[PDB]
């Protein structure tokens, strides 16, 4: 069975730069009828894949001129002349010359943009939630770049560990930023034992670590 | 207008069977082959099978022993059935329309939104939705303790779109998922406008609208 | 003589942390690097990380934000620690000794037996063991309703090895595993010899011996 | 991120034939010190992996002369002459020239041997199991080849469906055979309702189906 080998696995690229993604087949994908059925798809965050290129080099309708496919036999390339924010996603090559057809492993396009510090917000547990016996405290880091950030939880200045979880969005398709939630979970009992709840955020865009806190 | 939309059970127990229906619109199944493609969490696309226009099928080698695909041309429905479900089979399943060529398509021009299948012996649980109370103000909804994926979240019945971040759910040590949606809004509007998050969890048939006040 | 043996918790809940120790014998950690390699169920080998003889480490790209490897040369122990465990992380984890070369090893000459980590919110359950009763006679043991993997089975405390088949476990709709072990023996010995199946389930600390009779 | 492409994914080969496995790298794995650190490992069923070849072509100690590695740059082959039952397993190539090191996807070697019909045994549920509320009836197919086998349950001649599970061992390292278990699971109540439990087996080494049954 044919293996399709895509490289790189991830491709950080600055806005406005060139991009080149490679797909190699383990054998020729030239069909005996002369056609070479190699396609490229882009799957954006939250979306279903969409056809970009078919038969190696033909652009599907709606696909901007910026995208082009080339190659032959076993060696194929997708190129993007001037990467834009909206080109963010996972590109997959696909072969239908040989049964069974197969996808490549994917190349994750990440956009490199300028530094943007997060806006930091803290939310105490809702009254509604307390009424059910649990206490979630949420720290929100909104619209930042790069992805790397540190969020520490402190309860009456006692650094927390083991009792919180982070989620980070996929990179944004319009401004190439990220957002991040850190949720601290405590029993209602334990929540009501302490006064000061602090979210402490470290990020390259900030001049110093920023603490957001509240008193219960 | 061409449309495809997968329907399935959401949660299936291990060893048991998965039936999914792809209902198709704006083209005839007598004329187009359809593919099934799946995507395991955080992994890549995997080709599952094809039912050609004339009704013959071909399958993924790894899955062919446990897989059948069939269709009803008159109903515009394509059916995937898989036996002996393993945890591995947890994925988003997609059906996709063929485009181009005669015997071999040039590509898959239309795809459904996908249906999420979790293979697990756990039972369905609907979420609890809690408000995250607020020149920029952030507000949100905490959508907590549900199983399985997915939940969908909107704000003000979809009218509110800019500044919404619905975070990927996180699996807790309880084995239940939790996620939050936040929106950024003008501080001036906090007195005037109401903000309602509309949370939907189809496997439990749960639908919540939560007003988020200061 | 060279040995490596991994030790871990068996079952870890999602979001929580994993600690594995690899204990080494017959060579010194001050002289050899050791790799960590994992194998998810039914999938290939994945390189996880390395701690070099001098103590520097390198990590797998996908896991490195959540991964640390350290060691204690005096104790001949290498430690892997991973945070925020996902269902994905379910695998057999192996440590392996470097062999040959100076800065870059020529290969991994010796590997431990591996240790099975299941990332799940379910609780441990020890197995129920039922006899499968008899020129050639088959007998067996039905090892039912345990969680997580693995179980080991032997016969007559390991004296009986030829013609033993322990089948891969099947995951049932209850979320519990079941398997059977069978042994093939001379019918004539069904009156002279006793047959006992020894069943070990480390994650539940359960050990069962079952005498199998006609 | 260097990708290693191993083909084929599965390799059925007759006893005593030559097997040939290919490993291609996404870039040259010739180190700047002139060595190319490519290794081949074999993972046998129920075993830890074991080193076969290092530095492209060197046999590890104990490795029979039947195994030979070759290749250069980005293209590498493992060849096994006179394939033996003990060669059965999953072969991986592995690259240590570049950080991070990487394994290939594996190649499952399956031995093709002459046809062997299964021996069939049936086992009633134990009395212990029934008195806890469930009846497991086990059908065993022992030591056959090839893998494909048909097992049908009949209860009082009623063909059963949806209430059974099948497990098959990995191929055997000494005789290249398989064994299979088929487990029919019923409520104690439903089990004590019927008399005859029949396991019916079709296989290529059999000239007709073989039924094994018991009366409760
Ligand atoms: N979206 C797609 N689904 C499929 C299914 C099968 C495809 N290719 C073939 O069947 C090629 C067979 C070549 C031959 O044997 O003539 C190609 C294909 N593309
Ligand atoms: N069993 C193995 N574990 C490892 C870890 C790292 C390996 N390779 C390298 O570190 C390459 C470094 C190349 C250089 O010298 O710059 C190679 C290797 N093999």
């Amino acid at each position: 069975e044919l293996v399709m080998t895509q490289t790189p696995l991830s491709l950080p690229v600055s806005l406005g730069d060139q991009a080149s993604i490679s797909c190699r087949s383990s054998q020729s994908i030239v069909h005996s009828n002369g056609n070479t059925y190699l396609q490229w798809y882009l799957q954006k965050p939250g979306q279903s894949p969409k056809l970009l290129i078919y038969k190696v080099s033909n652009r599907f309708s709606g696909v901007p001129d910026r995208f082009s496919g080339s190659g032959s036999g076993t060696d194929f390339t997708l190129k993007i002349n001037r990467v834009e924010a909206e080109d963010l996603g996972v590109y997959y090559c696909f072969q239908g010359s040989h049964l069974p057809p197969t996808f490549g492993g994917g190349t994750k396009l990440e956009i490199k943009r300028t530094v943007a510090a997060p806006s930091v917000f803290i939310f105490p547990p809702s009254d509604e939630q307390l009424k059910s016996g649990t206490a979630s405290v949420v720290c929100l880091l909104n619209n930042f770049y790069p992805r790397e950030a540190k969020v520490q939880w402190k309860v009456d200045n006692a650094l927390q560990s083991g009792n919180s979880q982070e989620s980070v969005t996929e990179q944004d398709s319009k401004d190439s930023t990220y957002s991040l939630s850190s949720t601290l979970t405590l029993s209602k009992a334990d929540y009501e034992k302490h006064k000061v709840y602090a979210c402490e955020v470290t990020h390259q865009g900030l001049s110093s670590p920023v603490t957001k806190s509240f008193n219960r | 207008d061409v449309q495809l939309l997968e329907s399935g059970p959401g949660l299936v127990a291990p060893s048991q069977s998965l039936s999914i229906t792809c209902t198709v619109s704006g083209f005839s199944l007598t004329n187009y082959g359809v593919d099934w493609v799946r995507q395991p969490p955080g992994k890549g696309l995997e080709w599952v099978g094809v039912i050609w226009s004339g009704g013959s099928t071909n399958y993924n080698s790894a899955l062919m022993s446990r897989l059948s695909i069939s269709k009803d041309n008159s109903k515009s429905q394509v059916f995937l059935k898989m036996n002996s479900l393993q945890t591995d089979d947890t994925a988003v399943y997609y059906c996709a329309k063929h485009w181009g060529g005669y015997y071999i398509p040039y590509g898959m021009d239309h795809w459904g939104q996908g249906t999420t299948v979790t293979v697990s012996s756990a039972s369905t649980k609907g979420p609890s939705v809690f408000p995250l109370a607020p020149g920029t103000a952030a507000l949100g909804c905490l959508v907590k303790d549900y199983f399985p994926e997915p939940v969908t979240v909107s704000w003000n019945s979809g009218a509110l779109t800019s500044g919404v971040h619905t975070f990927p759910a996180v699996l807790q040590s309880s084995g239940l998922y939790s996620l939050s949606s936040v929106v950024t809004v003008p501080s001036s509007s906090l007195g005037t406008q109401t903000y309602i998050c509309n949370v939907n969890h189809k496997p439990s048939n749960t639908k919540v609208d939560k007003k988020v006040e200061p």
